[PDB]
């Protein structure tokens, strides 16, 4: 929050036009998904690689 | 081959009885024919043949049988 102030000479004035209030929000959200998928024949693949790493 | 077992099939008409030799000539066009398509399945393993330690089992590798014919069951269509 952030005020701005008045500059009168009297001190009797209680009644004047004051300051707002207002609030404000900064809204964070999801994105979209990060895929990466392969087809492939698993026989084929596990010929010679091991525990597929 | 299609040729001369045509020609077998048809000597019947004009009633002509086939020779020797042109019955080998069919013979050998046939086998022929059928060396050129061979099959020779190769028999599979049954399913409940155990997978020994030697091939390492894991979720990512094998599991502990061998795969068989049992279709993988979708979830729904429960009973078959």
């Amino acid at each position: 929050h952030q005020f701005s102030s008045l500059r009168t000479p009297t001190g009797d004035i209680s009644g004047q036009n004051k300051n707002n209030l207002i609030s404000g929000k900064a809204t964070g959200r999801v994105g979209n998904y990060i895929t990466v998928a392969v087809e492939y024949q698993q026989l084929e693949e596990a010929i010679k690689l091991n525990q597929l790493e | 081959a299609v040729g001369y077992q045509l020609l077998l099939r048809m000597l019947s008409d004009y009633s002509l009885e086939p020779t020797p030799q042109v019955l080998s000539n069919a013979q050998r066009s046939y086998d022929a024919l059928m060396t050129d398509t061979l099959v020779v399945p190769s028999m599979r393993r049954r399913g409940d043949f155990p997978v020994g330690q030697g091939n390492k089992y894991d979720v990512f590798t094998s599991d502990r049988y061998y795969p068989g014919d049992l279709p993988l069951i979708d979830g729904d269509i429960p009973n078959a």
